[PDB]
């Protein structure tokens, strides 16, 4: 559950974030398949090399929907729906490799905005993408 | 922990130019506003409520120091972590009954530091590296 | 997330508990103490031992939170507010052993319901403590 | 696993009176269904949908004879369950990427259709030695 006080916070964060997301996400999957390369079994049909457009794509749509999830923080149980549906129903990925794409999310965060990175800023995002990886996980 | 020698080389570089006495507290505190229940083991270093008052404290930067102190002493020992944290993994596990998820979590947030404090020089491939070196001490300290 | 059939399952299987709620939750009480004696460090001005009145008193008050947050499935949050104050906020409660608590109370259901302990029940029951322990350990 | 011979008796008792092909298959089935993304290995078996489906499927129950097989070789063997369970790690990690996690879980729904099918019989002591057996065959696995 967050406050008002970490939500306004992430909006921040995000909103700070800005036009760099598809660059950040397309980074994050990077840095989750080369240090948890148990990740990249959920990912056959994808070359997972450096510098592929695929990754690059895939991170867009990654960044895509944690920006409509920081716009819809307060309901995301329906605003996630379909993304919900398709990692559990379909894909069924672990929450495990959830909670590793959400660190690696805040180390790129960490390694691309220094001055955004808070201590109070890390604990928000930490518990947002908590929550995104939550109602992601969650079948219902 | 099995690396390779380019792995060795980044981790080692990295490693040089790190400030102890400010990544440690950096890195303990950060564990202590992110995941607020390790406050329990720590409620002697004082005031711990609001981030300005953890992150300013001491007591958690002398500790942050002592941490990092034992953090390098296990990367010169990379092939005999097991015994090189024998004394830390009694401690932690006989008289401070500290969850091995924790030592996961500290780790983690270190690595989080690291990066913050070298941005485009903490690439994925350092970062892989160091998350096997922090898998290792954590499953070393759980033992 | 709950959906709305795991809803009722929890409700009736609890329903079916109805007034042994005491008995049960000393009895998962001085299960998780003897099977993971790490969670005595948070009694530590208890009589942990076998047929002990402060055990099962606080059995008594656990199973009564649980009734109470079964009655209140769809605003938990909001249902437990103190509780979720009292160990998050001072306790400082590692959910660790929340859940090890949620465990210890699906042995005592399952051994003492064997007829009601349907996997389908198992889950919803599962998923209902895994609710129940999320909402005690959120800050506000 | 460290056991006192009261708690090896309780253990060994228990096992005697455990019907294999019923208590494998039904800790299989509960697994798949209250923790639905294993069915993500299990893909092959068949309908899994339903718990009616999962509960009823004889792939399940085969394999969960399989499982319950190891656990016999693994209680024969309390004090050698790292060399027992090498070979079956080996295939979990190398071939089939399962999370450690999901070895903890299945022991869990392992003591719990432990206690269903034995009811009172299944007292707190019974449990934890159970829970302590479950541990070591699941850090075993997970080495
Ligand atoms: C944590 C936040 C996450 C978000 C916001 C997210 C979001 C998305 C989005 C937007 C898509 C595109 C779906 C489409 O284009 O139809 C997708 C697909 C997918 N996601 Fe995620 N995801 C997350 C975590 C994960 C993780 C951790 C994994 C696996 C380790 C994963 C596995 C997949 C897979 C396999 C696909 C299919 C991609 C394809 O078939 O091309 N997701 N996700
Ligand atoms: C994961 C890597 C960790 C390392 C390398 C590490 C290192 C150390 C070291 C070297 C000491 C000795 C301090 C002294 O002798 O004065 C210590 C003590 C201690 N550690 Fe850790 N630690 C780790 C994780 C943790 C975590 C995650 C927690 C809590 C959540 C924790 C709780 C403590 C406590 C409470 C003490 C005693 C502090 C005191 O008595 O003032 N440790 N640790
Ligand atoms: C579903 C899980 C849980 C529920 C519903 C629950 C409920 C309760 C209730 C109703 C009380 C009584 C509050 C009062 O008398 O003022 C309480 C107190 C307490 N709880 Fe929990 N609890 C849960 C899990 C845990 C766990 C797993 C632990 C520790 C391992 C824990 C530690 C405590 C402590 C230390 C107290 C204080 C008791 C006292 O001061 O007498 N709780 N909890
Ligand atoms: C203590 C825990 C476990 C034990 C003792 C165990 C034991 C076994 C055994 C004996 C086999 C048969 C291997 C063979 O015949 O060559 C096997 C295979 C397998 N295990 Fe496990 N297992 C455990 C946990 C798990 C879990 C939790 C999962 C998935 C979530 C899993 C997934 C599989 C799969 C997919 C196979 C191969 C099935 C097939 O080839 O048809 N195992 N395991």
């Amino acid at each position: 559950v967050l406050s008002p006080a970490d939500k306004t916070n992430v909006k921040a964060a995000w909103g700070k974030v800005g036009a760099h997301a598809g660059e950040y996400g397309a980074e994050a999957l990077e840095r989750m398949f080369l240090s948890f390369p148990t990740t990249k079994t959920y990912f056959p049909h994808f070359d997972l090399s450096h510098g592929s457009a695929q990754v690059k794509g895939h991170g867009k749509k990654v960044a895509d929907a944690l920006t409509n999830a920081v716009a819809h923080v307060d309901d995301m149980p329906n605003a996630l729906s379909a993304l919900s549906d398709l990692h559990a129903h379909k894909l069924r990925v672990d929450p495990v490799n959830f909670k590793l794409l959400s660190h690696c999310l805040l180390v790129t965060l960490a390694a691309h905005l220094p001055a955004e990175f808070t201590p109070a800023v890390h604990a928000s995002l930490d518990k947002f993408l908590a929550s995104v990886s939550t109602v992601l996980t969650s079948k219902y | 922990v099995h690396l390779t020698p380019e792995e060795k080389s980044a981790v080692t570089a990295l490693w040089g130019k790190v400030n102890v006495d400010e990544v440690g507290g950096e890195a303990l505190g950060r564990l202590l506003v992110v995941y607020p229940w390790t406050q329990r083991f720590f409620e002697s270093f004082g005031d711990l409520s609001t981030p300005d008052a953890v992150m300013g404290n001491p007591k958690v930067k002398a500790h942050g120091k002592k941490v990092l102190g034992a953090f390098s002493d296990g990367l010169a020992h990379l092939d005999n972590l097991k015994g090189t944290f024998a004394t830390l993994s009694e401690l932690h596990c006989d008289k401070l009954h500290v969850d091995p998820e924790n030592f996961r979590l500290l780790g983690n947030v270190l690595v989080c530091v690291l990066a913050h404090h070298f941005g485009k020089e903490f690439t994925p491939p350092v970062q892989a590296a160091y998350q096997k070196v922090v898998a290792g001490v954590a499953n070393a300290l759980a033992h």
